[PDB]
RNA sequence: GUCUACGGCCAUACCACCCUGAACGCGCCCGAUCUCGUCUGAUCUCGGAAGCUAAGCAGGGUCGGGCCUGGUUAGUACUUGGAUGGGAGACCGCCUGGGAAUACCGGGUGCUGUAGGCUU
RNA sequence: GGACAGAAACCUCCCGUGGAGCAGAAGGGCAAAAGCUCGCUUGAUCUUGAUUUUCAGUACGAAUACAGACCGUGAAAGCGG
RNA sequence: UUAUCCGGUAAAGCGAAUGAUUAGAGGUCUUGGGGCCGAAACGAUCUCAACCUAUUCUCAAACUUUAAAUGGGUAAGAAGC
């Protein structure tokens, strides 16, 4: 026949991997780079802005590595987002810019520096860095985490990371992997970039759908149609969140309701139940068979 | 040209086997260490004894295969052709040098390969026998007459084990009888609690 | 000719006849092999 | 009734020529299932040198495709088509793929050319079940489950009840 | 004579332990390491990079210089007649704290703690570690039954 | 009670199969115009929200394999020091102290850090 | 499993803890890498010190942490004399 | 002595990795060898061989899951809190 490979001794040697590892969530080979500070700084907290793109909203955090885990110092999402303005469309590009600069201006606010280190008011999608001033305390500075993100051009990773130096972190990059970035003659055009800042390539495509079938059209939008959000509208409406997020970027806890105790699953079989299981599973098998015999 | 086995005879080195770092080892002399009826189910053989030493040497292939010949030969004249299970319980594995000169001297003074030999530990079991309980003293005087072609002291003991098994001989039909050992030729099989209920049901089915 | 190669036979007496003692450590231990920007550090720091 | 999200599609149909050599008749070849497909095909490199077949090393031996889609449905039914949708149940593997080959493609409905002539093809099939991708998602791999494979029994059943098939045996 | 390089005969303390290959734990990473602190050795062979030298292996010395990934420390190395407080660079997973000296550390900070305490109420208590006393007189209560009598069993040959 | 994002310790967490998943979340899933990449929108990137727990993922189960930790093995094997001890030797016994590993037989099957949710 | 296809040519699926590969002899180490394929480049560069390795605690060779400029790569953290 | 770190010898193990090594068992068409009914047929039948599954006997200075005794560093304060 064929050697069983999965053997008693094929566990015996087997050696498993990191929880991260073996869920896939995490790379650590990119994490030892990006979390370890050089130890003549003396426990001096790295600071990591945290991207993560899922299928229905956004995740940017920033992190410092610890022994006992990594701190959460300021989290934006993208649910949050129609609190500000964006009621549909949490997962597009725009809506990376968003949170982006949404987790800045909430950082800033965190640690008292809101007048300060206005950065970008207006978007204009061309490179920019926030420079640190005198006198004043200096400015908040930290590395990106795409995580396992395959970053190409025109990546929504790099859409907030756009966000978040636009509210006023000073993160190092440079513009190449931004959206409008050619690779045939090497140079970035900002108009392109503010356009996928400003959502208008999502705009173009609802045109060009609503001319060409209007049934695709349903199929493909149709929360914004719910919504009611117009194409010619989708820039301001934008705009409109970018001056609400700069203006209240704070956050608020919902309320901790009081749960009336109740278990949603099984709970877990005991020594005495599991030992008298088998105990009946052989006393019906041998009743079973001496009646059957 | 054999030499002596006074030459080999203490367990003089640290073990030295046939492997990648020692190539051009002879074949061992003795290469049959089953005989006799050796496809014998456990219950029709249950006696069992025992040729253990009572020192730590050596013995050489040739002087295993030589005590294996003069018991097989007395069983066979005594118990009968397929009355008996002769199994050698040791397997000469340490290779032995030999200098030989032709002037060089003591230079260069490493020896080839030369044969194999067993080391032998303190009450280590050199040989076993599995008859029917009457032939008891056949198998007492065929380990005895074997004796005689060892070096060293050597004594015969008759184990309360069942045969060639770990189990005792008195608990080994009751064990059986309740279902605990289950025969699969010259040895056993234990059937432990712990595994998955189906063979269990299996057996008792 | 022949004659022995290597022997440590009575070496251990003839050190502990002297004793093997530890260095003596000693209070304000210099600062050579540091990191030459930390050492800059401090040379400015005590000069300021 | 069932989940909806149990039914057994098609995921990927390959079309391979293996001519065994390099050159114009490689080149030869390629254009036909080229032609076929409307795709450009890729050539495969031999791993190792034998002097039975008179192959080397990175030597272009091969010429296969992939087609998925609606057009995999169509070159599948038109592969089936000169078969008269009969099949062996030695053709169906224990994952729940399948295949077979066919000796001309002048027979699928191309055009003969004298200066093309003629080769044949293996038509492989591989069944898939919505969710399959996640046995090779890039950010969390996990395995694809044991309830949630395709039996050789089940894409039997599945050839012949969708295309009416028959499979004798043998 | 025997080959003078560096690595030869570890061929097991540099071997990762059984079933902890791979990636190494980044704790060790993350840890800090001051001036002055007392830190062992222990070679690690997935990283070749600041390898300590077998010599090393397993000493414990004190960290006198501390640079981006490796700190520098001085250990005490016994040569033939004396013994050397020679300095060494050691990148940082081979090299991890020791509670030799947290030990005594917790132990000062009790006996001031127990010092500053009951001062003012006038007792004295004991600060020194005393070695073990020999055992107390005691009372053995034979609750009953008498104690078990035990003689040797008679020799059998096992084997 | 529990989930998601980032983790620490790296199987008590793995592996085979089976059962249950309220809500939220994670996904499965629908398309290629743009960003982007392929032989193929399969993977990747992007734009999404009709349907679905079927799968992953969560919990539970197997007189489960494994893994962790106990008893047995056993004061056995081995061993620091000692003897004008035995034995021709091989080696063995004793005094003073330390003290293993199999097989075999039991128990258990992730703890927790920061932030944000569901259980209004 | 699939035409020629055969034991071995090529294509597809599943299992697959390193049973492969890393230039050589061997050992150690390595699985989204240290290995296989690409893309871009010369940190195989210029300079002063400190330390480890046989050690007499002297050299050469080799090696390790840093420091000052010029750089390469990567979106970046970082990595590379 | 009290705490705290390092080892891979002694011992032990192959139902655990690697290299050896013995003999019984049960499987199947996974193949071959000695046949047989057959145009043939995995249609069927004894085997004998290799293969798989649990086992069993004996080994390793250049093997090892475990793992000592002896031993090797550090600390046991006012150069400290
Ligand atoms: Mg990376
Ligand atoms: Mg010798
Ligand atoms: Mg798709
Ligand atoms: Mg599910
Ligand atoms: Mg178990
Ligand atoms: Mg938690
Ligand atoms: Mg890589
Ligand atoms: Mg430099
Ligand atoms: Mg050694
Ligand atoms: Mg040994």
């Amino acid at each position: 026949f064929v050697k069983v490979v999965k053997n008693k001794a094929y566990f015996k040697r087997y050696q498993v991997k990191f929880r991260r590892r073996r869920e896939g969530k995490t790379d650590y080979y990119a994490r030892k780079r990006l979390v370890i500070q050089d130890k003549n700084k003396y426990n001096t907290p790295k600071y990591r802005m945290i991207v993560r793109v899922t299928n229905r909203d956004i995740i940017c955090q920033i992190a410092y590595a610890r022994i006992e885990g990594d701190m959460i110092v300021c989290a934006a999402y993208a649910h949050e987002l129609p609190k500000y303005g964006v009621k549909v469309g949490l997962t597009n590009y725009a809506a990376a810019y968003c949170t982006g600069l949404l987790l800045a201006r909430r950082l800033l606010n965190r640690f008292g520096m809101d007048k300060i280190y206005e950065g970008q008011v207006e978007v204009t999608g061309d490179e920019y860095n926030v420079e640190s001033i005198d006198g004043q305390p200096g400015a908040f500075t930290c590395y990106l985490d795409a995580g396992l993100a395959r970053t190409t051009t025109g990546n929504k990773v790099f859409g907030a990371l756009k966000g978040a130096v636009d509210g006023g972190l000073s993160i190092p990059h440079s513009t190449k992997r931004f959206p409008g970035y050619d690779s045939e003659s090497k140079e970035f055009n900002a108009e392109v970039h503010r356009k996928h800042i400003m959502g208008q390539n999502v705009a173009d495509y609802m045109r060009y759908l609503m001319e060409e079938d209007e049934d695709a059209y349903k199929k493909q939008f149709s929360q914004y149609i719910k919504n009611n959000v117009t194409p010619d509208m989708m820039e301001e409406m934008y705009k409109k969140a970018h001056a609400a997020i700069r203006e209240n970027p704070v956050y608020e806890k919902k309320p901790k309701r009081e749960v009336k105790k109740k278990r949603w699953n099984r709970p877990k079989m005991s020594l005495a139940q599991k030992k008298d299981r088998v105990a009946q599973k052989k006393a019906s098998f041998l009743r079973a068979q001496e009646r059957a015999a | 040209g054999r030499r002596p086995a006074r030459c080999y005879r203490y367990c003089k080195n640290k073990p030295y086997p046939k492997s990648r770092f020692c190539r051009g080892v002879p074949d061992a002399k003795i290469r049959i260490f089953d005989l006799g009826r050796k496809k014998a189910k456990v219950d029709e053989f249950p006696l069992c004894g025992h040729m253990v030493s009572d020192e730590y040497e050596q013995l050489s292939s040739e002087a295993l295969e030589a005590a294996r010949i003069c018991a097989n030969k007395y069983m066979v004249k005594s118990c009968g052709k397929d009355g008996f299970h002769i199994r050698v319980r040791l397997h000469p594995f340490h290779v032995i040098r030999i200098n030989k000169m032709l002037q060089t001297g003591m230079r260069g003074a490493f020896g080839k390969p030369q044969g194999t030999v067993a080391r032998v530990h303190i009450g280590q079991v050199i040989m076993s026998i599995r008859t029917k309980l009457q032939n008891k003293e056949h198998v007492v005087e065929a380990l005895r007459r074997a004796k005689f072609k060892f070096p060293g002291r050597q004594k015969i003991h008759i184990s309360k084990k069942w045969g060639f098994t770990k189990f005792n001989a008195d608990e080994f039909e009751d064990m059986v009888a309740e279902k605990r050992l289950i025969p699969d030729g010259c040895g056993v099989k234990y059937i432990p609690n712990r595994g998955p209920l189906d063979k269990w049901r299996a057996l008792h089915s | 000719a022949k004659s022995k190669n290597h022997t440590t036979h009575n070496q251990s007496r003839k050190w502990h006849r002297n004793g093997i003692k530890k260095p003596r450590s000693q209070r304000y231990e210099s600062l050579k092999g540091v990191d030459p920007k930390f050492l800059r550090n401090m040379r400015f720091a005590k000069k300021h | 009734k069932e989940n909806p999200m149990r039914e057994l599609r098609i995921r990927k149909l390959c079309l391979n020529i293996c001519v065994g050599e390099s050159g114009d008749r490689l080149t030869r070849a390629a254009k036909v299932l080229e032609q076929l497909t409307g795709q450009t095909p890729v050539f495969s490199k031999a791993r190792y040198t034998v002097r039975s077949f008179g192959i080397r090393r990175n030597e272009k031996i091969a010429v296969h495709c992939t087609v998925r889609g609606a057009k995999a449905e169509e070159i599948l039914e038109k592969g089936l088509k000169v078969r008269e949708y009969e099949l062996r149940k030695n053709n169906f593997s224990d994952t729940g793929n399948f295949g077979f080959g066919i000796q001309e493609h002048i027979d699928l409905g191309i055009k003969y050319d004298p200066s093309i002539g003629i080769y044949g093809l293996d038509f492989y099939v591989v069944l898939g079940r919505p969710g399959f991708s996640i046995a090779d998602k890039k950010r969390r791999t996990g395995c694809i489950g044991a309830k949630h494979r395709i039996s050789k029994e089940e894409a039997m059943r599945w050839f012949q009840q969708k295309y009416d098939g028959i499979i004798l045996p043998g | 004579t025997n080959t003078k390089g560096k690595r030869r005969g570890t061929r097991y303390m540099f071997s990762r332990p059984f079933r902890k290959h791979g990636v190494v734990p980044l704790a060790t990473y993350m840890r800090i390491y001051k001036k002055g602190d007392i830190v062992d050795i222990k070679g690690m062979g997935t990283v070749q990079k600041g390898m300590p030298h077998k010599c090393y292996h397993g000493k414990t010395g004190r960290v006198y210089n501390v640079t981006q990934h490796a700190v520098g420390i001085v250990v005490n190395k016994q040569v033939k007649g004396k013994i050397l407080a020679k300095r060494i660079n050691v990148r940082i997973e081979h090299i991890k704290h020791s509670k030799s000296r947290d030990s005594f550390l917790k132990r000062v900070k009790e006996n001031d703690q127990k010092k500053k305490e009951a001062k003012e109420k006038g007792t004295w208590v004991q600060l020194k570690r005393q070695p073990a006393p020999p055992r107390e007189a005691h009372f053995v209560r034979t609750n009953g039954k008498e104690p078990e009598l035990l003689e040797p069993i008679p020799y059998e040959f096992m084997a």
